[PDB]
């Protein structure tokens, strides 16, 4: 069944019924217009609106232009029978597809059903029509016949492309705010549509090209025929409640009034930019009001000015309303209804969700601008079928959306030329000249701090009792339809209906041109640096903005010099193809290159031109832009910092039942469940910050990125076609060269660049949602957390004290994990925050990692990193960090006072990789000195260390301690943890244990549930403190703190991450280096040394122990280490410039005899599996097998030695023969089939402290 | 044999290599400070409060010696049969004790 039936043509007769002159009401006398009825209360009137708006009298453009980015006037339009009859088509059709959708289906029921509510009589007992909701249809024999209606679609005004709502107004009464409701008149053309353009959809379509994309109508007039639905009920925002902004500054818009029901309109991304709190108010404020008509519904009992039965007139208020009487006639309204109709009119009817069910593009957001006015022809279903739109089916429009791009599909939308001019509306910025004017819709949109309002503060009483496609599906079955109210017959009215339109607040005009004068090159100043007017002279690319915003034949470009000293040149004919080839892969070149340093959290993908794109932080280096970037976070590329303040959450009041056992459970529940419902609320709140304050400024970069890229690609190939150009007649004819290719493969390039920039924006965007906002918020809901929690233990203090306890300290002392799938529903956002929240890292709370030449807090919870003037760095990897036994030999790590609560370090971890030398003073015993310290009026955590111990201290304000210790033992022949890497991670938890693993395994555990109170500090000092040895020093890296305890799966992975298995190790831990001499220890015999014998090819190398001993009476006895001969790893084929080793390195080997080299080789050609490995004079023959490539994986298995053939035939792994009596060593393939083939390197070490005689 | 039997009393033996073999001595408080015993016999000599530094023995065959109450501090023991029984009650500092001959030699 067809929503409009039986199409009207334009020219059928003036029945009376379906097509009539009608007299809609005006200010004064207006003569009848035709118009046509195109459903039950809607009428259509095919005419320009000059007759509602007594000063919309004229159809020519204003000298003042509006505050519009665009905008098209005409007069002759809508003044032929075939524009009206091709107007009406279109509203026809555009009807019939909105109709044809569920979600249109249900919006047109809505609309037809709820007729404006009967409130025109000044006595309060009577119920009166409304003078101004009705028209006048003159029959043909002469006298006419008053008429209720809902809706008019009436033509637009002078603006031709400016489409509204309009409303009659009453004297005294708000009727489209108080629930009484009134006509809406809306001022909407099908013949033309704005036309936007989309940078967001490359995700699907890789092959897309360009942007500007065509708005379908049907979503324009759906938006119209949601604000009617919205007036219709009385139910609309008032005017004055706006969106207001920012504007002194010379980044904001000067000017956009954006109202509260734009926003709820929009819906989707746009309703999220009005909190909680406003919501709240207007769903009460509208609730009274359904109360308030629903009473003067009951009073009343007569009707004057029809024939119709008053009860038929409360039943068709009743459906409208959705009121329930109760069989004695007492209408009234009940919660849960009202809410349903409430939700379905605000919520289900947006926008966003009409996008969806029609499956067109459309734009997320009320920021990305329209940007061109698009003249469209509807009535053909060659252009436009009912069913899919322009996206008809079975033809190449189908897919991707081709149907509405305008490069695609030329021939359906022709551009017109918009009234509001480039320039018209703009601001005027330049430095301390160069002027430059940059448009007012091409700035960043801040809103000011008085859009969010809280209730947080206000504390709560708790008593006994206290508390997507599918859903709109359940919406349609549950929907009812059938039942639309019958025409009524209305007395006849006067000729001329007297009434005004709605008054509307007055929008003071903001001013224009205002003039800056700033100290450094922004953003827009590069952006119009890179712009040319396509001339004829020559265009050369520079790379100084500063000469080329002063001469118009240079534009700045951000490439390489390389590009630039290419695109410059003048080349022949001959070399033209060759030329246009290279400059394009130079173009891919620079456009797709990314930052290999991803120690970062998360913001693994640098793309460094950004910075002298944009200028961004105010350097112009791409590599000082990365590292402003690793230092800083995500804060350089934010234009204005967002300030977001939490207010103290208050307390709850709970309410003693005398002598009751269920209800006070009952409390306990409604308590916790509150507890949850808050910790929801504040998230929601600081979700709703950071998407308003936040992420409207990373759209504003990457829109900005994507029209650099564009202006690039457009100065290389004016500079293309113009050096083609040049060249004569045969040239041309015999080098043929096209522009579309061309541009094809450069726009490919650019979207290819564009998904990565997309990608690091995201990665941005979302890791300062969880560093700098989220935070701020948890430390109010933790500190709540444990003020509630003292109160209900309080409040336990019948016969069920021990289960209600535990319940409570286990609810309460954990936390409601944050997951952003329940706040925002952007695909792309959310996988981006399921990667934040997949590694582990990420949500670490205190990260000190030594980066770009700083020791920084990469987790950004630090306020300052204080750094001793005798703490030293390994040159080789400066994260490894030494401290010394001197009171200057320290690091404080000084807190965020505004991040830090006072319930913190009940459920916490912490690791660290930690090196301790060897004890040589006999001082040192029973000597426990503290390493790491985090104590404030004695309490707190401490990490200390003893001989053969590391301690971990728990101590409260009651002096009670309680201490987990490692213990290893010294006296050994080969230590596992004596000078070497140990990775020590403890992990505490209040409620049951405080465990410390060493090297991933548990090693030790005890209960600390009978500690009191271990007030929190703020300064952490890494220093060695009371060690009575003076030399002693320790090595400690990668210090880590987490706010939750940590299970073995995790503190393995960490173990595995960390350890770095890309780089062959030597026995202490460090970084195998080349061109050093390391001694060689065998891990299956670890008694014996290598030694050399009779080097040359009939020598040999075995491995002869016992490997000795090195002692100090009463302090340790381990066995010697430098022993043997040297080996050495010389480079062969690595290409990296430092002398570190890495996983399948190829490498030489030398062994060092009398202080002589001998390279590590063997003959491959004689009998048996096993080849005994040999040390040949440098000089030696290079057929003999030498590489030897190094490998650490598999799992690692520490460092193997393959030998390779010169060939690339692998004659095997290193290791031992027990070749007769002597144990040779050999390059055996047995050990590649899988001990015997790990080894150690033992470089000299200052911490071993043996002497290598 | 006993009669000639040779008691010495604070030594201060500085710098001094030696090769030859001494045999029938106790030597108490000595203070032997980067001393050199090289390829020589040890024959009934007795070690007593003896403070060593830095010394080298390398080749040394010992019979019937006993070193008792020594402070030997940095020293390398080096292709020797001076094993842990022929020491009593000493105490080694930073010293070590590489490959030593197998077996005792008289
Ligand atoms: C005594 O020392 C000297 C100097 O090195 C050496 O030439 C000589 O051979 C040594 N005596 C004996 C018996 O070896």
């Amino acid at each position: 069944s067809p929503f409009v039936n039986k199409q009207f043509n334009y020219k059928d007769p003036v029945n009376g019924v379906d097509i009539a002159y009608i007299k809609i009401p005006n200010a004064g006398q207006m003569q009848p217009v035709k118009a046509f009825k195109i459903h039950n209360k809607i009428w259509v009137i095919p005419e320009r609106d000059t007759f509602t708006n007594p000063e919309e009298g004229d159809l020519n453009p204003p000298p003042e232009a509006k505050q519009v980015p665009v905008s098209y006037y005409d007069s002759t339009y809508l003044s032929t029978d075939n524009e009206k009859d091709n107007y009406l088509k279109g509203v026809t059709k555009l009807f019939e597809r909105i109709y044809s959708t569920d979600l249109g289906r249900m919006l047109l029921t809505s609309i037809v059903r709820g007729i404006p509510f009967w409130g025109g009589s000044t006595i309060d007992t009577e119920l009166k029509v409304i003078d101004t909701n009705c028209i006048n249809v003159i029959q043909p024999d002469g006298s006419y016949r008053s008429e209720e209606l809902n809706l008019v679609i009436i033509g637009p005004s002078a603006d031709i492309i400016q489409f509204e709502c309009k409303s009659f107004g009453h004297e005294v009464l708000n009727l489209t705010r108080n629930g009484y409701g009134s006509t809406q008149y809306i001022r909407f053309s099908p013949d033309f549509t704005f036309g936007f353009e989309e940078s967001l959809e490359v995700d699907t379509n890789p092959l897309l090209g360009a942007g500007k994309f065509a708005t379908d109508p049907a979503v324009t007039l759906a938006h119209q025929l949601i604000h009617a639905g919205h007036r219709l009920y009385g139910i609309a925002i008032n005017p004055n409640r706006v969106f207001k902004v920012n504007t002194n500054a010379y980044y904001e818009m000067s000017g956009l009034e954006v109202s509260f029901e734009e926003l709820r309109t929009f819906g989707g991304h746009d309703a999220k930019f009005i909190d909680s709190l406003q919501e709240n108010e207007f769903r009460l404020y509208y609730y009274n009001k359904f109360k308030d008509i629903a009473s003067t519904l009951n009073k009343a009992k007569s009707i004057v000015g029809t024939t119709a039965s008053l009860q038929y007139m409360k039943n068709v208020f009743k459906e409208k309303y959705l009121l329930s009487e109760d069989t004695s006639g007492k209408f009234s309204v009940d919660k849960l209804k009202f809410d349903k109709l409430y939700k379905m009119l605000t919520e289900i009817y947006t926008e966003d969700n009409f996008v969806k069910f029609f499956k067109v593009l459309n734009a997320k957001t009320f920021l990305n601008f329209d940007k061109a006015v698009f003249k469209i022809n509807i009535v053909p279903k060659v252009n436009y079928t009912i069913y899919d739109g322009f996206n008809l089916r079975n033809t190449n429009l189908a897919a991707n959306f081709n149907g509405q791009n305008t490069e695609i599909n030329n021939m359906n939308f022709t551009k017109l030329k918009n009234f509001t001019g480039l320039f018209e509306f703009y601001k005027l910025l330049c430095v301390r000249d160069l002027c430059i004017k940059v448009n007012n819709w091409d700035l960043f949109f801040s809103p000011s701090e008085d859009n969010f309002t809280n209730d947080l503060n206000k504390g709560e009483e708790i008593t006994s009792d206290t508390n997507s496609l599918d859903l709109i599906q359940q919406y349609y079955l549950t929907f009812n339809f059938d039942n639309e109210p019958e025409n009524i017959s209305i007395e006849n009215l006067s000729s001329d209906i007297i009434g005004q339109l709605e008054l509307m607040p007055n929008i003071e005009r903001f001013p224009n041109g205002k003039k800056y004068e700033l100290d450094k090159y922004t953003m827009f100043h590069y952006l119009r640096a890179q712009e040319f007017e396509h001339g004829k002279s020559r265009i050369a690319l520079t790379n100084s903005v500063n000469e080329a915003l002063l001469n118009p034949s240079r534009v700045y470009t951000f490439f390489s010099s390389d590009y630039v000293k290419k695109v410059n040149k003048a080349t022949e004919a001959a070399m033209f193809l060759g030329w246009v080839e290279q400059l394009v892969y130079d173009f891919t070149d620079e456009t797709s290159e990314v930052s290999t340093t991803d120690k970062i959290a998360d913001i693994t993908i640098i793309i460094p031109y950004i910075g002298p794109a944009l200028n961004i932080g105010n350097m112009l280096y791409k590599d000082d832009f990365v590292g402003a970037l690793i230092f800083s976070g995500a804060v350089i590329l934010l234009e204005f910092i967002p300030e977001i303040a939490i207010p103290v959450l208050g307390t709850f009041a709970l309410v003693s039942y005398i002598a009751n056992k269920v209800l006070t459970v009952q409390t306990i529940d409604n308590a916790l469940s509150k507890r949850n419902e808050k910790w929801d609320e504040v998230y929601k709140y600081i979700v709703t910050n950071w998407l308003a304050k936040v992420n409207t400024q990373i759209d504003l970069i990457r829109k900005k990125m994507k029209e650099a890229l564009e202006n690039q690609a457009e100065a290389t190939k004016a500079i293309i076609n113009y050096q083609y150009n040049q060249y004569t007649e045969e040239e041309k004819n015999n080098i043929n060269f096209n522009i579309d290719d061309l541009s094809s493969k450069l726009n490919e390039s650019i979207n290819k660049a564009m998904i990565n920039i997309n990608k690091f924006l995201n990665q941005c965007s979302v890791s300062y949602l969880m560093n700098s906002m989220i935070p701020y918020g948890v430390k109010r809901l933790e500190d709540f957390d444990a003020s509630l929690k003292d109160a209900l233990l309080k409040y336990i203090y019948i016969g069920q004290v021990d289960r209600l306890k535990d319940k409570v300290n286990n609810t309460l002392s954990t936390d409601i994990p944050f997951q952003l799938s329940k706040y925002v529903d952007n695909q792309r956002l959310l996988s981006t925050f399921t990667e934040y929240i997949k590694n582990i890292i990420n949500t670490s709370i205190l990260n000190l990692r030594y980066e770009s030449n700083h020791l920084i807090d990469l987790s950004r919870y630090a306020s300052k990193i204080n750094i001793g003037s005798k703490v030293n760095f390994d040159p080789i990897d400066k994260n490894q960090i030494q401290l010394f036994n001197l009171e200057s030999s320290k690091i404080e790590v000084i807190l965020k006072n505004a991040i830090v609560y006072n319930s913190m370090y009940e459920n916490f971890s912490t690791s660290f990789w930690i090196r301790i030398p060897k004890y040589f003073n006999s001082i040192s015993l029973n000597n426990e000195y503290t390493i790491i310290n985090c104590m404030e009026n004695n309490s707190g955590w401490k990490v200390s260390l003893n001989y053969g111990e590391i301690i971990w201290t728990l101590q409260d304000t009651q002096e009670i301690k309680q201490r987990v210790v490692f213990k290893y033992s010294q006296m050994i022949n080969i230590s596992d943890y004596i000078n070497r890497w140990i990775f020590v991670t403890i992990t505490n938890n209040r409620l049951n244990n405080s465990k410390i693993y060493i090297n991933g395994r548990l090693i030790d555990q005890k209960p600390i549930s009978n500690l009191g109170n271990i007030h929190a500090s703020n300064n952490i000092m890494f220093k060695l403190d009371g060690c009575r040895d003076t030399h002693r020093y320790i090595w400690i890296k990668y210090f880590n703190l987490f706010d939750k305890e940590l299970n073995e799966k995790e503190i393995k992975d960490l173990y595995d991450n960390q350890s770095n298995s890309g780089i062959l190790k030597d026995f202490w831990g460090d970084y195998l280096q080349y061109d050093k001499p390391y001694y060689m220890l065998n891990l299956y015999d670890p008694n014996k040394y290598v030694d050399v014998n009779n080097v040359g090819i009939r020598g040999y190398m075995y491995l002869k122990g016992p490997r000795g001993s090195v002692m100090t009476t009463n302090i340790y006895l381990n066995s010697s280490l430098y022993r043997g001969a040297k080996f050495i790893i010389k480079k062969y084929a690595s290409g990296n410039k430092d002398n570190i080793v890495r996983n399948n390195d190829r490498v030489y080997i030398n062994v060092v005899v009398k202080n002589k080299e001998y390279r590590l080789a063997t003959n491959a050609s004689q009998a048996g599996v096993e080849k005994i490995l040999s040390a040949l004079e440098i000089p030696d023959v290079g057929n003999l097998s030498q590489v030897v490539v190094m490998k650490s994986k598999n799992i690692t298995n520490k460092c193997k030695m393959n030998l390779q053939d010169n060939n690339g035939n692998d004659i095997g792994f290193i290791g031992f023969h027990q070749f007769n009596n002597i144990a040779k060593l050999v390059a055996s393939n047995w050990y590649n089939r899988q001990l015997g083939c790990s080894w150690e390197f033992i470089p000299v070490d200052d911490g071993w402290g043996e002497r290598p005689l | 044999y006993k009669s000639k039997m040779k008691v010495f009393f604070g030594e201060h033996v500085y710098g001094a290599t030696i090769n030859f073999t001494m045999e029938n001595q106790i030597h108490q408080h000595g203070k032997l400070v980067n001393d050199k015993f090289t390829r020589m016999y040890f024959k009934h000599v007795l070690f007593e409060d003896t403070f060593f530094d830095e010394c080298y023995f390398e080749d040394v065959t010992s019979t019937d010696t006993y070193f008792k109450n020594c402070t030997i501090e940095s020293t390398i023991f080096y292709n020797t049969d001076l094993y842990e029984h022929k020491f009593i009650n000493c105490r080694f500092i930073n010293s070590t004790f590489l490959e030593q001959k197998e077996g005792c030699h008289m």
